[PDB]
RNA sequence: UCUCGAGCCCUAGACAGCCGGGAGGUGAGCUUAGAAGCAGCUACCCUCUAAGAAAAGCGUAACAGCUUACCGGCCGAGGUU
């Protein structure tokens, strides 16, 4: 449950809403 | 292209060599608009975008020789 | 080779392998005719970024070149101490 890994989509969740896992995982958001 | 930094630093810094230690021997000193021009001629050289952060690469290599600011 | 225990990592993909990336300021400053990761001394900072040392090991007359770190992909279940 790394912290940077939720971090990471965090920042990915937030330029979406302006790792493949990691991109799939903030894009199921 | 343009001319490296190391050089563009020792000309408006008015001194040639730096010192046996950096940070540790204050050669010389630059304004912050002095890190204004140098930045303007190495645009290309850089990679930043922003004129703020071509000075974060150039206001690296002098600390780094004992050339404060201010 | 068999058996038992402890710590840590892992399907948010671990361990290994293979493929791709390993980038700019800048060949840091000093020393030096020269030294550019890698003779030595000192410092060891920030851009772009998913990564990428002021460079861990070879390599060079010095470069070059070959890789490690680091990141991404393929793979898919235990792995490591």
């Amino acid at each position: 449950i790394p912290e940077w890994k939720q971090e990471e989509v965090d920042a990915i969740v937030e330029m979406i809403e302006s790792r493949n896992t990691l991109l799939e995982r903030a894009l199921d958001d | 292209g343009v001319p490296p930094t190391a050089e563009l630093i020792k000309d408006e810094a008015g001194f040639e060599t730096g010192s046996g230690e950096p940070q540790e021997d204050f050669v010389a000193d630059l304004s912050v608009d002095q890190v204004k021009q140098i930045a303007e001629q190495k645009h290309p050289d850089l990679l930043s975008y922003d004129l703020t952060n071509a000075a974060k690469e150039v206001v690296g290599t002098c600390t780094s020789l004992g050339v404060t600011i201010e």
